[PDB]
């Protein structure tokens, strides 16, 4: 079971037990995030489609086929967008009946061969044109739509055609915010998933005030946001990640001691010293004497604690000098033997 | 002093044999003789000590100790007697050499 | 003459590099499991390998290093070049005069290389520096074993050695005698006056 | 130290070029495909790293 | 010795990585299309070893 701090590191290492060394470290988390987005000024206008679908059963047969299935967009057959924002939805009716006999069948949309998904176009998504359509027309790809009994036999029933067109105009929204007048959010102090002119990823976003001016974006060399700015003020924005590797210790099958960069306790160790150039986190004494790990400038003991490391004594005498005084003189020899 | 050759997996090892001192003794060096104030002389070589203890003069190496006597043919002229050295008249220099 | 002893030892994440931080990349890395798992040991080894041979020739001495103060070198004027004595601090030999002259002219202008500390990227409230800006794509660079102290001790105790002649247990032949010890070999000096 | 700093400055740099997949950020892959189809894209640019 | 035979392990092991291709093994690829397709197939391996 990976549930300890340590039965963790061989749950992502795939490996039943662990040497001796220095391991890195970096325990990810999967949860939910709120949303920012953030794009250059212009103003607000949505519209909204319906995808429905109703069925019949019952003729000869129940679990080969449907009786008759109808499909529509908002009532018409082909509804496009004139406007700058748009969202989309699939809406099954199980109330055809009154009482809900369509309890057994399920019917649910496939993924056709345009390169994106339907239910992920209500993301900030950016076009030029669509114009859905449910019926066929040169150059379109489309989404199947599928009808099954409990999961027995398959059947194709019908399909929705869509076309498109690259450009940067139209922007889907996951939901029609209304009384507003410029779409923008913005949410600060930890992580979030931004999409900020056109750049995305995770991080925090944090407020400070620098003398700046220029750009409205300062990126890294690799492509990363590092911080932007507002644009009808001065003020910038901060953008870090939220997860930063680490470095731990193992000996004997236990944990020793890490070397963090944050400044808190850490996997089951409680104290915490402050070297020059990072932290270090253990919960040993302070009175060790030896020496089992070497690292770059100290030596790791047996139960946590830090001990420097120091150099190699050796004495020599010079050579002799022409001078009335006392000299040493070596008398006797022996032998050694080195490889 | 030698040396000692062995195989090994797709190389070789040496064997070196050094030594290592363990007494060490004192000395009592000087810098030379000056004869009458003007006439001196010096030791040629220059790993060659002179020194004298409770009255006897001998001649040793600088690495090792290995005494024995001091002869003729191991002293040159280097007149002008620097102040440092061993004041000697010439009728009792056979004392020394 | 100039001699390079040591570089600069680095140790970078396979994961963090490979992706920044999705925690879906992960579910597909487990196929390459020894993929990268024999380039952080294959670093490190190294990495390792050269602390050992580097600390293994810096030795020190006590008798010897006592003797390099400035008043025991006769009247050549070699104070530019014996370490500094007090810094006020728990140092017990600093940068000499003449290694600040030569540390303000480049390793200034390395900005990515030197003395990083990584308490300091954590924590906005900034635009992030060079040195912090590969700290998030997993490039991690380890202190050196060489630190200013160190070589204050091994070369101290190479520059005081000159003086220390064949002499009894402590005593210092004057810096004017040990040079005529060094013209014998070449010839045997027949002036009686220097 | 000017060879020094080159060689991390050339390793830093090679996240930029996308290979032959949609975009060189992850988060956008995920974003736009669905599960089946961004496996097919994502080793792509693991494979190049 | 230890790097000795590290070199040849790694050697090896980069006959598992199918290139983007159907499979790794050739005689897959030659049991499942015909002469006209796998040749566009073969050739992805061919360059990557
Ligand atoms: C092509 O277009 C480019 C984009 O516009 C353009 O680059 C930009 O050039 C402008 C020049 O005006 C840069 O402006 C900044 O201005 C700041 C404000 O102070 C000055 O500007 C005021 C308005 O002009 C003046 O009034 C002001 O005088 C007043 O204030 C004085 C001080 O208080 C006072 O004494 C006076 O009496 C008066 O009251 C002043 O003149 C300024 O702070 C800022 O400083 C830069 O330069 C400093 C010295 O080098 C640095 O200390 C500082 O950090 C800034 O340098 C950064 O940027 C440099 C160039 O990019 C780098 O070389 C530096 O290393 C440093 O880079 C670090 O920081 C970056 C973030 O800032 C980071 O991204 C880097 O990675 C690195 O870590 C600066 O002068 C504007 O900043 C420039 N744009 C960018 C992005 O830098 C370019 O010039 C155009 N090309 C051509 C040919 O024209
Ligand atoms: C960017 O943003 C950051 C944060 O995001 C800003 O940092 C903060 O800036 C605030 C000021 O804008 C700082 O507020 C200080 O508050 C002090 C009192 O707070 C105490 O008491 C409260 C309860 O009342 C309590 O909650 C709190 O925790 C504290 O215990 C004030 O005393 C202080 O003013 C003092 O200093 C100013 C001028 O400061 C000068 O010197 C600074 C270095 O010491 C220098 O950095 C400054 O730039 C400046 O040169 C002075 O005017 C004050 O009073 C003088 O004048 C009166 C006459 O009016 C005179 O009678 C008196 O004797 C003094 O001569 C006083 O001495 C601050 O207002 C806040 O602490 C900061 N936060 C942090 C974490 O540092 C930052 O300012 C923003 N801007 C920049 C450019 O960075
Ligand atoms: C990394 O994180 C660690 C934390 O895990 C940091 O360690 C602490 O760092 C602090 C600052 O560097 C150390 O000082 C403490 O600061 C506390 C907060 O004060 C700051 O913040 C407030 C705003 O919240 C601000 O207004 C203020 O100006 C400061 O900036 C203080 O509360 C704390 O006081 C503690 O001690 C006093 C009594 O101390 C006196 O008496 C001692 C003998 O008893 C003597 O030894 C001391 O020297 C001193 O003379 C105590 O009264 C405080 O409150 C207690 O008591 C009241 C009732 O009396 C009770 O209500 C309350 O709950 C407390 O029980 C309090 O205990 C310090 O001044 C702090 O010491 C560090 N902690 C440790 C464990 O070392 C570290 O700094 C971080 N690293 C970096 C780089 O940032
Ligand atoms: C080169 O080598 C040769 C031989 O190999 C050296 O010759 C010998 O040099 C020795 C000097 O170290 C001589 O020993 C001294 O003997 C003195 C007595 O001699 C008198 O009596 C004899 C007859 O017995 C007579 O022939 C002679 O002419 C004299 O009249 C001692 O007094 C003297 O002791 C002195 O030093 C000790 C040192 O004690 C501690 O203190 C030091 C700090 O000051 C410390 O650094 C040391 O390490 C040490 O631990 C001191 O305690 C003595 O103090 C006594 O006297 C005071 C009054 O002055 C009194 O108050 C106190 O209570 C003590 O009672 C005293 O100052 C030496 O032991 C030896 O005789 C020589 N032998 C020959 C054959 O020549 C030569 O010196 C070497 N040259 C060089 C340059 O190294
Ligand atoms: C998916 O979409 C389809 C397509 O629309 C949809 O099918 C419609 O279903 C609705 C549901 O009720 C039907 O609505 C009814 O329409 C009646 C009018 O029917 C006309 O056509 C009759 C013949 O059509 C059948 O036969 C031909 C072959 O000949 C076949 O191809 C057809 O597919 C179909 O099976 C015809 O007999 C009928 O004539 C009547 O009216 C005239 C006067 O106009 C009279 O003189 C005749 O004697 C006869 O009575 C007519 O021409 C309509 O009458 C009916 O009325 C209901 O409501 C009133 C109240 O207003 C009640 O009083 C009455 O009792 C009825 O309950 C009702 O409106 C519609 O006709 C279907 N469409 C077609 C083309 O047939 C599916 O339902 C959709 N899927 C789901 C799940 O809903
Ligand atoms: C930092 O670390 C160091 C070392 O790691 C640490 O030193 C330890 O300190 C603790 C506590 O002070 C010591 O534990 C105590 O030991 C007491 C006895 O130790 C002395 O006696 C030893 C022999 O005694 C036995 O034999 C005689 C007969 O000969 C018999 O009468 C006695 O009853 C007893 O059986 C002696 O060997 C030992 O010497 C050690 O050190 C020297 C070098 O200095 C070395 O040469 C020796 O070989 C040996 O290693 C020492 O002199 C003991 O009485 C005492 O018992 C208390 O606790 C028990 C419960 O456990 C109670 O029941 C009892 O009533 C007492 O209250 C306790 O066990 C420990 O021995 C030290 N370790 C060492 C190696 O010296 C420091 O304390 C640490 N901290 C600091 C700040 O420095
Ligand atoms: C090469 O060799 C030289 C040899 O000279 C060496 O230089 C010496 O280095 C040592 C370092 O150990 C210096 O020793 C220091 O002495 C400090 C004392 O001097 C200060 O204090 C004087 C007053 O103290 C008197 O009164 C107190 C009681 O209040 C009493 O205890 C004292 O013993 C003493 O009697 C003060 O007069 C003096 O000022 C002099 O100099 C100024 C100019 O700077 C001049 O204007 C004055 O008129 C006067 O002449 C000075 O201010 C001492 O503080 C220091 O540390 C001690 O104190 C700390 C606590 O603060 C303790 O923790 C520590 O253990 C010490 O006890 C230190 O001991 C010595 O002064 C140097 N001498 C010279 C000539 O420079 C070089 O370093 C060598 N080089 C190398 C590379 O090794
Ligand atoms: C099974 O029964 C169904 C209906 O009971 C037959 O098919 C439908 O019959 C209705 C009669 O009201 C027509 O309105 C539909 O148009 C018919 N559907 C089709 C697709 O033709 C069917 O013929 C019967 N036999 C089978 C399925 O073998």
């Amino acid at each position: 079971y990976c549930d300890s701090p340590f039965e963790k590191l061989q749950c992502e290492h795939l490996q039943f037990g662990l040497q001796d060394g220095f391991y890195s470290a970096n325990f990810l988390d999967d949860n939910v995030l709120p949303e920012t987005y953030v794009a250059l000024p212009i103003y607000y206008q949505h519209t909204d489609i319906n995808f429905t679908a109703t069925a019949s059963f019952g003729g000869s047969c129940y679990v080969c086929k449907p009786h008759q299935v109808n499909i529509s967009l908002n009532g018409n057959t082909s509804v496009c967008v004139r406007t700058s924002h748009f969202s989309i939805r699939y809406i099954y009716n199980r109330v055809k009946s009154g009482s809900p006999g369509d309890s057994s069948w399920h019917i649910y949309l496939k993924s056709g061969t345009c390169p994106f998904s339907f239910s992920k176009l209500n993301n900030f998504q950016k076009f030029k044109t669509i114009c859905f359509s449910t019926v066929e027309v040169p150059g379109s790809c489309n989404f199947p739509l599928e009808a099954t009994w409990h999961y027995t036999s398959y059947t194709i029933v019908g399909a929705l055609y869509v076309t498109w067109s690259e450009g940067n105009s139209i922007t889907g929204v996951p939901y029609p915010v209304s009384g507003i007048r410029e779409f923008s959010n913005l949410v600060l102090n930890n992580c979030t998933k931004y999409n900020i002119y056109d750049y995305v990823g995770t991080g925090i976003i944090r407020s400070s005030n620098q003398s700046l001016a220029g750009g409205i974006t300062y990126v890294s060399n690799s492509g990363n946001l590092l911080g932007f700015k507002n644009v009808s003020t001065g003020n910038i924005f901060i953008v870090t990640p939220c997860n930063q590797p680490d470095q731990v210790a193992v000996y004997q099958q236990s944990i020793i001691g890490a070397m963090t960069a944050v400044n808190e306790s850490r996997y089951g160790l409680q104290n915490l010293l402050q070297l020059p150039n990072f932290y270090y986190v253990s919960n040993g004494g302070n009175n060790c004497t030896t020496a089992v790990m070497t690292y770059s400038n100290f030596g790791i003991c047996a139960d946590g604690s830090l001990i420097p490391v120091r150099p190699r004594n050796s004495s020599d005498n010079g050579i002799s000098a022409i001078i009335t005084a006392n000299l040493s003189i070596p008398s006797n020899w022996t032998t050694s033997v080195q490889v | 002093i030698f040396s000692i050759v062995n195989s090994a997996p797709d190389g070789l090892l040496f064997l070196h044999t050094v030594l290592l001192p363990t007494d060490y003794k004192n000395v009592k060096a000087w810098s030379g003789i000056c004869v009458d104030g003007i006439y001196g002389y010096v030791l040629r070589q220059p790993n060659l000590v002179l020194y004298s203890d409770n009255g006897v003069f001998r001649v040793t190496s600088r690495v090792m100790f290995q005494p024995r006597l001091p002869v003729l043919s191991d002293f040159v002229q280097i007149y002008n007697c620097n102040v440092t050295f061993v004041n000697i008249s010439r009728v009792e220099l056979h004392t020394v050499i | 003459e100039y001699l390079q002893i040591t570089s600069t030892p680095i140790v970078v994440d396979c994961a963090t590099y490979v992706c920044n931080g999705n925690p879906r990349c992960k579910n597909l890395l487990k196929q390459y499991t020894s993929a990268c798992k024999t380039i952080e040991d294959a670093l490190r080894l190294s990495a390792h390998l050269e602390t050992n041979d580097v600390s293994s020739m810096l030795t020190f001495d006590s008798n010897a290093f006592s003797l390099a103060n400035v008043t025991s070198f006769g009247d050549y004027n070699l104070s530019s070049v014996l370490p500094q004595r007090n810094i006020r601090s728990s140092r017990i030999a600093g940068r000499s005069a003449l290694e600040d002259l030569l540390f303000s002219k480049v390793v200034t202008s390395g900005l990515g290389t030197v003395d990083v500390d990584y308490k300091s990227c954590t924590k906005g409230l900034s635009i992030a520096d060079l040195a912090c800006a590969q700290y998030y794509n997993g490039i991690m660079v380890l202190p050196g074993v060489a630190d200013a102290e160190r070589m204050a001790m091994y070369t101290g105790s190479l520059i005081g050695g000159m003086v220390l002649g064949g002499l009894t247990s402590a005593a210092a032949i004057p810096f004017s005698l040990a040079l005529q010890a060094r013209l014998n070999y070449v010839a045997l000096q027949t002036d009686v006056l220097q | 130290v000017n060879q020094q700093g080159s060689a991390l400055n050339h390793l830093t740099s090679q996240l930029r070029h996308n290979f032959q997949a949609i975009s060189n950020s992850i988060q956008a892959i995920y974003d736009r495909l669905d599960s089946i189809q961004a496996d097919q894209q994502v080793d792509r640019l693991i494979t190049g790293r």
